[PDB]
RNA sequence: CCCGUCGCUACUACCGAUUGAAUGGCUUAGUGAGGCCUCCGGAUUGGUUUAGGGAACCGA
RNA sequence: UAUCUGGUUGAUCCUGCCAGUAGUCAUAUGCUUGUCUCAAAGAUUAAGCCAUGCAUGUCUAAGUAUAAGCAAUUUAUACAGUGAAACUGCGAAUGGCUCAUUAAAUCAGUUAUCGUUUAUUUGAUAGUAUACUUGGAUAACCGUGGUAAUUCUAGAGCUAAUACAUGCUUAAAAUCCCGACUGUUUGGAAGGGAUGUAUUUAUUAGAUAAAAAUUUGAUGAUUCAUAAUAACUUUUCGAAUCGCAUGGCCUUGUGCUGGCGAUGGUUCAUUCAAAUUUCUGCCCUAUCAACUUUCGAUGGUAGGAUAGUGGCCUACCAUGGUUUCAACGGGUAACGGGGAAUAAGGGUUCGAUUCCGGAGAGGGAGCCUGAGAAACGGCUACC
RNA sequence: GAUAAGGGAAGUCGGCAAAAUAGAUCCGUAACUUCGGGAUAAGGAUUGGCUCUAAGGAUCGG
């Protein structure tokens, strides 16, 4: 896996390294809290990936809800599918029926994930046709 | 009318959804201003609101920026030599964003020598100049090419929404890289 | 009926998409296009009537045409316009050499005369003289306000010095 | 659809004007101003409804082109203007000054003050940012924008403005015990000090307020309007009940003994 | 008490040659009005405006 | 009122239905009909077709008046009162009707825009590096008209603007770049350019864990607000406008200054809005079990387009996405909800229809103007 | 042995004779059925030249 496997050069928007500078030949990386008390994965401090949609390195902010749900697919590129079980109250018969929603969520490449972890995912703005929630933490199962 | 909408579409089940309404006028869209080089012709466009934007169908020129030294110039673009997104953009040398193209290398010569003494390709001034030496050494391979007159640059501003074609000089590991995806 | 438009080379009619500007349409309300046919520019047979404009006045007088002549109904309104058309340099009195027409009310006559456009006059400069000195008296008013901030952060930032000094 | 609605429905306008059913199908819909639509108090419905000078809408025209209605020291003509909370109207014909506070029955009391008290207003600081050419400013609650402000001042504290030139007589810091009035809810028109606030981040920050008959009540961050820098020292005169709720009962009761 | 052929009357549905018929939705393939963008075009119509008959070049 | 009664037998006790009984903001119809208040009403079948008339126009002291319009002589020989018609501005995108389409669609409650546009209202906001005030059109009008016919308009002669296109008037410094000369240990400098605001790039501030060997805002959070540098621009606008009053200064003037108002203008905020948007919740059907992915289906990278996010579209690349917790398909004598009828409790049925949201104006589709329409009492094309 | 305006079996006992279709690649393919077929069903799209790109192998060298 490496960061320039694009037959565009993968980079952070706005993040200028100079080569005419001191022999601290570290690339400047930029990042950000994503708020709520999420903690930001030592992954991103020093790691090299580059994601646009990912709430640390990337553009994107995170407001709205946040949901938990189980990793039950990780065959996309980027993109999980977590699966969500709730209890539907039926009030003629006094009891309750299982039903269960599955919402896409991005994943950034600061976290690792496989299918029966439980994870907890933040909402953020519509970054695919079916993606708007993205990953803020992973509790391994 | 071009219509961006999401309705059109089937749904993340597949299922196909019937027709809700006439297309509405805030979702159009318009086609795409596919820039060439050739003598200035800019069209504006009455937007929303009432805004404009400038279409640039052709140009030849822009503002260009060396960004070590923090100087830019406004420089003639000769041509697409390599376009990430489509090949069909390098062969008729269409001008869009994240498009490489190489530019006149006069303005940033002449500045160069002005500023530093030295040369490319390969009494207050004169204090000037030797207290600026000793940072006039560039990247080699950078350098090399003033030698053939034409630097290698990607366009940064959108010139379909704005009609100005301005970028910066590739430096660093983004020029090998595009020095290695050219010549493959 | 139909009119001849200028530009569509043709003795036939055809169908245009006529707007604002273009000539033979009208348009009813704002944005208003209409598809209408109209004739074109070529001389044929099929014109009930030819407009002609005389160029060179001929031989003979035309009965009612080259022999009379009929005065404009209106004089110039704008004032340089005055200035232009005849009678006067920019130091001249334009306001006592307007033509006036005199209308008869059965025995009493009065004069009717135009209201002259882009007159300079003691209100106008008394307007620009309140423009220009309300834009001075603003400029100042906003930078001694903002002159005012700064004391007040200026006394701020002294007294949060002794405040860190003093903890 | 297609477009900003201009109408109201005399069923679909704010409960709390009280209008009546049957007097016809339209409200007055507010004109875009300094107050949201839900939460303001048209002029024809102050000036008809409640002063009862005017009998009808071409009498409050009437009353209003001779130019005598003036909110917040300007004249206004607009019969539909938006005047909201914490609005002063002067009324210079029967040299009359009112303000619109909510009373703690959930409506806007006309609670007329003295000419000294009606030369100024409070109003709450919803914003404070950098403006062009980096000049700071906060933005009250009735859409005001004044520049250059104490830097001492933040968000949800409340600033005493001098009315007349737009500038900020004193402020009262958002802190513990601060009087405050509650702007929103089915608490509407209580007033009583902050005991404790709860804050919910990227959600809604919660403030628990104890009244002076010791009744806490809980209310978002954005209903709170701070009126007083303690307890019994209001920064403007209350409207007649002091913002204390009664039960049912106890007004019931208080009735009963006040007509007999 | 009672069951079933067979016989008479009426009604209902079913099957049924007609490659039956009609209406509506979706759709392959072909043709394709019209608008919009673009490309030239340059009816005529003003002079960056210059010119001793007016020959250039600017705009719409 | 938490209720029952008749009917299978020669008689009996049951299961079981038929029938009886009462209500209906539930429709029709028959008979009858004196008074008062309140009051529904082409929904059902045909979102089928329409004769005829009306439903959207609008002027104040404050845009444009030579009506050959009326009126009086009056502070007036520039106009001044009143006032058709037109040009300019604004509205006509609201309202009213209907419920055809539409079954995760609409809608309801609940979120978000740090993902955008926003006429108007309300606040703020502009000294910026020929001037006593710039141009040439055009309407109404007059008189020559063409067509049977329309809210058809053409030649010719005028003439106006808050219409159109251009253009000055001005603070004090200070800062930055080039730099002839000069000092000559790196300083001093004559002379040239540039500063407001919008646009587009590139690069920098934009800090905030407690002692030893000078500033710096907000948020939960940002590449935010804001500032700076280098440039850039078929150069946005920093009032060539209109009404009432006429005040102040005297080194003998149409001098210099100035009071209350209309309208406009850039940006920011607000409001009225709009557009997308989170979670959960829809009737019947398996005699619908697999559906989606050629030719967008799910995702990634880059771009284009949009006011902006986003397969919204394009190029390249993976093979994903939904489903017995009922997907997909089909039906709906389905507009959704607030609600209505009946009801001991639990429920059953209805909700085209006074309020909210959405959609439509015979069916599609495409557009102009405008802040706002894919508008139909606007246009274009087809049926 | 060819061609033919407009019509297209009205000719004739009868479409006799002629015409039309035709290779290859890709898509799509009904009733019925002895389940093997029907089937090249029916019905559509493409095809030249030139300049390129990618994939598919062998022998030596550890
Ligand atoms: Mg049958
Ligand atoms: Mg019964
Ligand atoms: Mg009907
Ligand atoms: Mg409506
Ligand atoms: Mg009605
Ligand atoms: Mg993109
Ligand atoms: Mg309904
Ligand atoms: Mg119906
Ligand atoms: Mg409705
Ligand atoms: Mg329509
Ligand atoms: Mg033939
Ligand atoms: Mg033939
Ligand atoms: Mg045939
Ligand atoms: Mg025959
Ligand atoms: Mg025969
Ligand atoms: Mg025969
Ligand atoms: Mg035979
Ligand atoms: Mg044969
Ligand atoms: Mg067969
Ligand atoms: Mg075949
Ligand atoms: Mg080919």
């Amino acid at each position: 896996l490496t960061v320039q496997s694009e037959r565009a050069f993968q980079k952070q928007p706005h993040i200028f390294t100079n080569p005419k500078a001191k022999a601290n030949k570290k690339t400047k990386r930029w990042y950000k809290d994503v708020g709520l008390g999420f903690k930001t994965p030592k992954a991103a401090i020093e790691g090299s990936y580059i994601d646009k949609k990912c709430p640390f390195a990337g553009t994107v902010s995170i407001r709205g809800k946040i949901l938990t749900g189980t990793v039950v697919s990780t065959k996309m590129h980027r993109t999980i599918i977590i699966r969500r079980d709730y209890l539907h109250y039926v009030p003629k018969y006094n009891r309750y029926e299982k039903r269960h929603k599955n919402v896409a969520a991005h994943v950034s490449p600061a976290f690792r994930v496989e299918e029966g972890d439980v994870v907890t995912v933040g909402q953020c703005r519509p970054i695919s046709k079916t993606v708007r929630f993205n990953v803020l933490k992973v509790s391994a199962g | 009318g071009i219509s961006r909408d999401s309705r059109h579409k089937r749904s993340a089940t597949g299922a196909k959804r019937a027709q809700f309404r006439k297309k509405r006028k805030f979702e159009l869209g318009r086609q795409p201003a596919n820039t060439k080089i050739g003598p200035k012709r800019i069209h504006s466009v009455r937007t929303r609101g009432g805004n404009q934007k400038f279409r640039a169908l052709r140009v030849e020129t822009g503002n260009f920026s060396w960004g070590s030294e923090g100087v830019s110039r406004k420089t003639r673009i000769a041509g697409v030599v390599y376009h990430p997104s489509n090949n069909e953009l390098v062969r008729t040398n269409t001008l869009t964003k994240s498009a490489v193209v190489q530019i006149d290398a006069t303005p940033f010569r002449q500045w160069y020598e002005n500023h530093y003494g030295a040369t490319l390709g390969k009494r207050k001034v004169e204090r000037k100049l030797a207290a600026r030496s000793g940072a006039a050494a560039i990247e080699s391979a950078v350098d090399s090419q003033f030698g053939s007159g034409r630097l290698y640059a990607v366009i940064s501003s959108r010139p379909g929404q704005s009609g100005r074609c301005d970028g910066y000089i590739l430096e660093g590991e983004e020029l090998a890289f595009y020095l290695r995806r050219l010549t493959a | 009926g139909f009119p001849m438009k200028q530009g569509v080379m043709h003795p036939t009619r055809v169908r245009l998409l006529l707007s604002k500007g273009h000539s033979c349409y009208r348009p009813r309300r704002t944005g208003e296009r209409k598809r209408k046919s109209v004739r074109g520019c070529i001389v044929a047979q099929d014109l009930s009537v030819l407009a002609l404009s005389i160029v060179k006045q001929g031989d003979n007088e035309i009965e009612g045409l080259t022999d009379t002549t009929v005065p404009k109904r209106l004089g110039p309104k704008r004032a340089n316009h005055i200035r232009k058309f005849f009678g006067l340099t920019k130091e001249d009195d334009v306001r006592d050499f307007v033509v006036r027409r005199e209308v008869t009310k059965g025995d009493k006559t009065y004069t009717k005369a135009p209201k002259i456009q882009r007159l300079v006059t003691p209100q106008t400069l008394q307007r620009k003289r309140a423009l220009k000195a309300k834009k001075v008296k603003n400029a100042q008013q906003q930078r001694d306000a903002a002159a005012e901030y700064a004391q007040l952060l200026a006394k701020r930032l002294h007294e949060r010095k002794e405040e860190r000094a003093e903890i | 659809a297609r477009g900003p609605k201009k109408h109201l429905k005399r069923l679909a306008a704010p409960s709390h004007w009280m209008l009546d059913k049957l007097s016809g199908t339209y409200a007055p819909r507010p004109s875009a101003g300094p107050h949201k639509l839900r939460e303001s108090l048209p002029l024809v419905v102050f000036l008809r409804n409640r002063l009862k000078y005017a009998l009808n809408g071409r009498e409050v025209k009437a009353i209003m082109m001779q130019q005598h209605v003036q909110v917040d020291g300007k004249v206004r003509t607009d019969t539909t203007y938006p005047a909201g909370f914490m609005d002063v109207i002067t009324l210079e014909a029967t040299n009359e000054h009112f303000r619109l506070v909510y009373d703690v029955k959930g409506k806007f009391a006309v609670h007329r003050i003295s000419a000294e008290e009606a030369a100024y207003k409070l109003g709450k600081v919803k914003k404070v940012q950098l403006g062009k050419k980096g000049v700071p400013y906060v933005v009250t609650h009735d859409g005001r924008t004044i520049r250059y402000p104490d830097p001492l001042i933040r968000a949800n504290d409340t600033v005493k403005i001098d009315l007349a030139t737009g500038k900020i007589d004193d402020f009262i810091k958002f802190d513990t015990g601060r009087l405050v009035m509650v702007t929103g809810g089915r608490n509407l028109g209580r007033v009583g000090v902050i005991v404790h606030r709860e804050k919910h981040e990227g959600g809604f920050d919660l403030v628990h307020i104890k009244d002076a008959l010791e009744n806490t009540f809980v209310t978002r961050l954005s209903n709170v309007f701070v009126i007083g820098t303690e307890a019994g020292k209001p920064w403007v005169s209350l409207p007649k009940g002091k913002g204390i709720k009664l039960s049912i009962s106890e007004e019931r009761d208080r009735r009963r003994a006040q007509q007999g």
